[PDB]
RNA sequence: UAGAGAGUUAAACAGUACGUGAAACUGCUUAGAGGUUAAGCCCGAUGAACCUGAAUAUCCGUUAUGGAAAAUUCAUCAUUAAAAUUGUAAUAUUUAAAUAAUAUUAUGAGAAUAGUGUGCAUUUUUUCCAUAUAAGGACAUUGUAAUCUAUUAGCAUAUAC
RNA sequence: UGAUAAAGUGCUGAUAGAUUUAUAUGAUUACAGUGCGUUAAUUUUUCGGAAUUAUAUAAUGGCAUAAUUAUCAUUGAUUUUUGUGUUUAUUAUAUGCACUUGUAUGAUUAACAAUGCGAAAGAUUCAGGAUACCUUCGGGACCCGUCUUGAAACACGGACCAAGGAGUCUAACAUAUGUGCAAGUUAUUGGGAUAUAAACCUAAUAGCGUAAUUAACUUGACUAAUAAUGGGAUUAGUUUUU
RNA sequence: CAUCUAGUAGCUGGUUCCUUCCGAAGUUUCCCUCAGGAUAGCUGGUGCAUAUAAAUAAUCUUAUCUGGUAAAG
RNA sequence: UUGUAUACCUAUACAUUACCGCUAAAGUAGAUGAUUUAUAUUACUUGUGAUAUAAAUUUUGAAACUUUAGUGAGUAGGAAGGUACAAUGGUAUGCGUAGAAGUGUUUGGCGUAAGCCUGCAUGGAGCUGCCAUUGGUACAGAUCUUGGUGGAUAGUAGCAA
């Protein structure tokens, strides 16, 4: 499936050493196998390009459940793209008839956090958890955050 | 010094290198001369050489734009002598060659041109 | 992998294309969500677009005459070619050619005072005529004095 | 889809006429409408309508019988004859390759077919000339 | 002859001869044809003075006479008789040659067809049968 | 002999796209006699990024385009991307714009024609502005890559911050000793 | 056993190494040569053998004349019957206003195809051949002479210091 | 006296070479020369002949000052921008029309002449050819692969032939390029629909991405509804714009 | 004897077509490391940003700082 | 031998030129009555321009043509393009008992080269060019593997308890 026309081992055909120097030429495994040994002879090679190799930070879940902090979360950022399309500005008449009531559980989201840059339009969003500024910038635009699960 | 020779050029011999010899860089390459066209398209705007003789006279006379009358020549790609050398790795003063000439490189250059 | 198979539709495989491929203006209906693959040129006539009187009125000029142009030729063995590429060379090379046809009548002259036979075409046409030419400068002294 | 340009592209390395052959880099291809076998943009079957085909004969071995640029009336999907609108000349050599010059009022295939067709009347010379050789 | 190309020129060949193998004249196992020397002291593969040369690309052909013939003509293979009419419009600049498994039946016509369109063929009567 | 003819001797551009889409080498078409034609950089930057790759052609979101369109006295242009122009649902109103690229994202067609103003291709672009009058030309951020946070890893600097690869997140997965003052040092 | 002659067969170079029948290695034939790194080799030639390619008409002209044939829309034209092209116009379709493109109609000028006729050649039109100028001219291979590039050698017409 | 230098000074005799498909997609371009050309004097060999002098304009030298500028040494000498006549010299422009076997042929190689006819099937003439050789001769020329600082090596392998004979597949990742879609994306475990291990359609998930950090608990990316990182610098482009 | 087993080998040996272009290294640190790595250097490939100055970059002159070797004692 | 003098000889160096490549730069893409060029009527300038009537070149594998310059050492190594082998998908209105594959060869060639085409001879039923995609894909070496063979040597090996 791959090609072997575009591989080299088509162009080496046919010079002696196949890539591999005449002198310290393909052997078996001159340096070991696999990750070993990395503190040794290939220390330098772990550190760098992969520094907190070796130790130990800790606590042991024996038992990790990821099912617990699960929380998919969605900036104020995007927020009026899961309101409907034309929504958007069809409010912005002006005419202030609608607060859209968002549940973000119906939507796949538990938290709301706050990167934002929000329009002056009233929402309620009603998300199971909160960030401080996401309460704090619908707030401050006559809005809300129905604490609901 | 070891690897090279030098002297002071005549009129006769400013003009025969550029005649004969002299080549000239037209945008990288490198451009006969057989007219005075090849001369003045590239230095008459700036510089205010449009014949040979304006290029002998600024060369010859070092006058105030022979930075770009010599620069705009190709190196002189000259030939062998007739005859040909002295010793090529002694000075001109010991026994003959490199260094300065100073006056005998006009005859070194009927040879070469 | 090659395109441009001969196939025959029928009448209601063909009123089907619109429903399975989409629409240039919505969706498909069978084929959920497909749209159809836009070009990256929707005019795609190289032929129209060259010409074209919006393209072809911005355009620079062919300016047409091509430069083969080489042979370098020496300008100390040639004439025609020094004469072209230094005028002036020409003044002083009729200057001192001038001249030295006249060194030749003064010698060929004063070598002849043991001979002096003529004065008329064999080997003193180019001496004997040159000779009484200076009558012919006698005018440009005595004439000439009139202005 | 409508170019020749876009169409050439899509055939300029495979056509069922290509002919590569073997050394002298591209000349060549046998599509019936070329007038200079070559593959070289629009020398090429279809250009959608100025397929010139200076062609013999059809009774060999008469005359150059020109397969004529099939041009904008017919749509350009082909005949069962619907397309193609083939006039062929006769007589001489002077006065039909001075009557096909003049079918094609405008300049560019011409003179592929001008030689095209001065060599089809020479391809049926030798019936009249080059005798019994004594 | 017949239809001469267009002008001739002459042909210039950088050398004529072909390039040989080096061992190749010592074992009947090894064919002429060129190899490049890997060899790590090989004296043709470093071009010490009196062995059999390399082929650089010095050597190649000027490039309007290259593939030409020595008749002045570049060649076409010719398969059957409709790929004879491909050089109804190339006679001043190709030969054409019938493909070996032509038959003799079927050169018949080729070598026919082309004294029509005035083809010059490189192997006409080949595979005669002179005969009836 | 003479001196000395190592690199870049030979240059290492693009003279071709590395493309065989058809439709876009018909646009090389144009602009090679385009450029050559009326000698404007702005048809050597269509032509020079025509041949480029899909890394140097970045997207382009339908915000940025929207927001470099607050360019003062261009209240008539025309947003040129060699590129793609991807929808943005982070922008609540599309404004009136007229968007030349290779691939208009289907969703950003609508926005911009619901607004309305143009799509168009490289060859409705030619016709309108030759020598590329009245446009906006731009392109996306090229290190936005992921791949790019990547370049490169050696620590003992306070440069560094250059991400190394690594299968999983998480604690046991290359945070302690070199990473973590308590374990080693700290890079 | 077999050899030779027959014989079968399309063929025994298909007769049990039974399709093909390679290389290594050599018996015989044939042709040159042999004390000359041990041979073989490279380059440039060489004798012998063999092979390959190569004039299509004038100077200081794809000539004046003169002959010959034949289409019988052409012949110059006039007339007719069609088939498309190009460029106008219009309608229905797409892309709803124009725009474009596609069919379906019409229009004009110029061409081309087949038919008839001051005429079949009425002096023209197609198609062939001897007849002038400076030559067999063209071709290849030579010799010559002149030109230009790069180059070698040799002389001496005067000036300055 | 000699030496050095300069003047297409000039002349002589050689040698080797001569891209060039002038449109298998851009003028044979301009230059210059030669042919009929109102005159009138002054000479010339006396031949269709030949020379000269006489026309304006623009310069440039030589000369005679008067300025000026500025310097080796300054009794003077050199020098820059001038000026005007005195002057005596020299170049340039003022050659239009038609024709012709006179340069770059815009890497020019082009001519006169000799030899030889590509015979209906098949000779011959000229030039060429290590075709696989053989003959002859001069120059060159050690045996390859290999490891090596260094191999012809008294380093190892290889008597000769034919066939076989050594950088792969896979899992995972990376960069690069191709392609599709693009805040997405990927059906590929299954289920449908049938035409057949393919192709077609498709639910619900899930992966990766879109949000991170922290040992963990917490917490989570500024008032852009309008600032691409906010600001600055370096900035290709844009009817921008003057 | 058969299998595990094609056990492993920083070691020896071999590693199969042509032309074109560019062209090394025997040094650094570290390693139970000294017939070997990993590391940096040297190489190539692939681009990309800038084509009908006053951008800069590298051996001399100038200005300045530095030096304890030859010589000197 | 030391110190000199002229005149020669000798590189793959240097110069010029022809040809190959590589590099770098530049040109060219109205075909509809598009561009020219040579004549032939009129506006008019003296001359040029325009309409008209008299022959051609140009559909440049836009991956093509055309123009100009420089340049050329190479192990380990990298990279481009090219060539051999076998297949699969398309394709060539391909080839073939009127002789396919294979083999043999002083048949003639082409290619810088890998290699290719061709004639004749043997052979007797299958095979090739192109586009794509491939793979158990190319051998001189491995005291390689299997098989066959040569010298040594028709033997001073030897066949003598």
């Amino acid at each position: 499936m791959s090609n072997i026309k575009r591989k080299k081992t088509r162009k080496l055909r046919g010079h002696v050493s196949h890539g591999h120097g005449r002198i310290g030429k393909h052997r078996k495994h001159p340096g070991g196998r696999g990750n070993a040994g990395g503190m040794h002879h290939h220390r330098i090679n772990f550190d760098k390009y992969h520094p907190g190799y070796f130790g130990k930070v800790g606590m042991r879940n024996f038992h990790l459940r990821r099912q617990h902090k699960f929380r998919p979360e969605i900036n104020l950022d995007k927020l009026w793209s899961l309101v409907g399309a034309e929504k958007f500005a069809e409010l912005e008449k002006e005419k202030s008839t609608k607060a859209p009531v968002i549940d973000l559980v119906k939507f796949g989201y538990y938290k709301l956090l706050g990167r934002g840059h929000l329009p002056a339009r009233p929402v309620i969003v009603k998300a199971k958890y909160f960030s401080k500024k996401a309460e704090d910038k619908i707030k401050k635009a006559g809005g809300v955050c129905l604490l609901s699960a | 010094e070891p690897y090279i020779t030098w002297g002071y050029p005549n009129l006769k011999s400013v003009r025969e290198l550029i005649y004969k010899r002299g080549f000239v860089k037209h945008n990288r390459q490198r451009v006969p001369i057989t007219d005075n066209f090849v001369i003045e398209r590239k230095l008459r705007q700036a510089h205010q050489i449009q014949c040979v003789e304006d290029l002998v006279h600024e060369i010859f006379t070092v006058g105030p734009n022979f930075k770009y009358a010599s620069n705009f020549l190709w190196p002189f790609k000259l030939n062998t002598p007739t005859g040909g050398w002295r010793k090529k790795a002694n000075h001109y003063v010991n026994g003959g060659d490199f260094g300065n000439r100073e006056d005998q490189i006009n005859r070194l250059l009927r040879k070469m041109v | 992998g090659h395109v441009g198979r001969f196939v025959i539709w029928t009448e209601s495989a063909f009123a089907r294309l619109n429903d399975l491929f989409g629409t240039w203006k919505k969706p498909s209906t069978l084929k959920k969500g497909y749209n159809l693959p836009q070009p990256k040129m929707a005019n795609t006539d190289l032929s129209r677009l060259l010409k074209s009187e919006e393209i072809r009125k911005v355009l620079r000029d062919p300016r047409k005459r091509v430069f083969r142009s080489v042979r370098r030729l020496n300008p100390l063995t040639n004439v025609r070619q020094l004469i072209k590429l230094n005028p002036y060379a020409e003044v002083l090379k009729r200057r001192a050619a001038l001249a030295a046809e006249k060194r030749t009548v003064a010698k060929v002259l004063a070598k002849a005072k043991k001979q002096n036979v003529e004065l008329a075409k064999s080997h003193f046409a180019n001496v004997a005529t040159k000779a009484a030419a200076n009558r012919a400068k006698l005018l440009a002294a005595r004439k000439k004095k009139v202005a | 889809a409508t170019s020749s340009h876009l169409n050439w592209l899509i055939i300029r390395n495979n056509n069922a006429f290509l002919l590569k052959k073997r050394d002298v880099k591209k000349p060549f291809s046998t599509e019936p409408n070329n007038l200079a076998s070559v593959s070289s943009y629009r020398y090429s079957g279809i250009v959608h309508k100025k397929t010139l085909g200076v062609v013999p004969a059809a009774d060999k071995k008469g005359f150059t019988a020109v397969l004529k640029k099939g041009k904008y009336a017919q749509r350009p999907a082909k005949n069962t004859v619907r397309v193609d609108f083939k006039a062929g000349p006769r007589r001489s050599l002077k006065k039909l390759k001075n009557l096909l010059i003049g079918s094609k009022y405008r300049k560019d295939l011409t003179q592929a077919a001008l030689r095209r067709a001065s060599a089809v009347l020479r391809s049926q010379k030798p019936a009249p000339v080059k005798g019994k050789k004594a | 002859m017949t239809i001469r190309p267009a002008y001739r020129p002459k042909i210039v060949k950088k050398r004529t001869k072909h390039f040989i193998r080096h061992q190749s004249d010592r074992y009947a196992k090894l064919s002429h044809k060129w190899r490049k020397p890997k060899g790590i002291d090989n004296r043709v593969r470093r071009r010490f003075k009196g062995q059999y040369l390399m082929p650089n690309i010095g050597y190649g052909s000027n490039k309007r006479t290259r593939h030409m013939l020595p008749t002045g003509f570049k060649k076409f293979l010719v398969h059957n008789v409709r790929e004879l009419e491909v050089l109804l419009m190339q006679n001043r600049v190709y030969c054409g040659e019938i493909a070996h498994g032509v038959s003799s039946k079927k050169r018949k016509e080729i070598v026919e067809r082309a004294k029509q369109l005035s083809v010059r063929l490189t192997n006409p009567n080949g595979r005669l049968r002179s005969q009836e | 002999g003479i001196d000395i003819n190592h690199k870049y001797d030979r240059k290492v551009r693009r003279t071709e796209p590395k493309s065989q889409d058809v439709y876009l080498r018909l646009l090389v078409k144009l602009y090679r006699f385009l450029q050559r034609r009326t000698n404007k950089k702005f048809n050597r930057i269509i032509l020079k990024r025509l041949f480029m790759s899909k890394i140097n052609r970045p997207p382009l979101s339908l915000q940025r385009i929207a927001r470099f369109f607050k360019a003062a006295n261009q209240p008539e242009s025309t947003i040129v991307v060699v590129g793609t122009v991807t929808d943005d649902a982070r922008l609540l109103v599309v404004p009136k714009l007229t968007v030349c690229a290779l691939h208009v994202t289907q969703t950003a067609r609508e926005r911009i024609l619901k607004a309305g103003g143009e799509v168009l291709t490289f060859d409705q672009l030619a016709l309108r502005s030759p020598t590329g009058k009245n446009t906006l030309l731009l392109q996306g951020r090229r290190t936005a890559r992921t791949a790019c946070k990547h370049f490169g890893k050696a620590p003992g600097v306070p440069h560094s911050h250059t991400r190394p690869y690594v299968r999983s997140k998480g604690r046991k997965f290359e945070r302690a000793r070199g990473r973590r003052s308590s374990c080693g040092y700290k890079k």
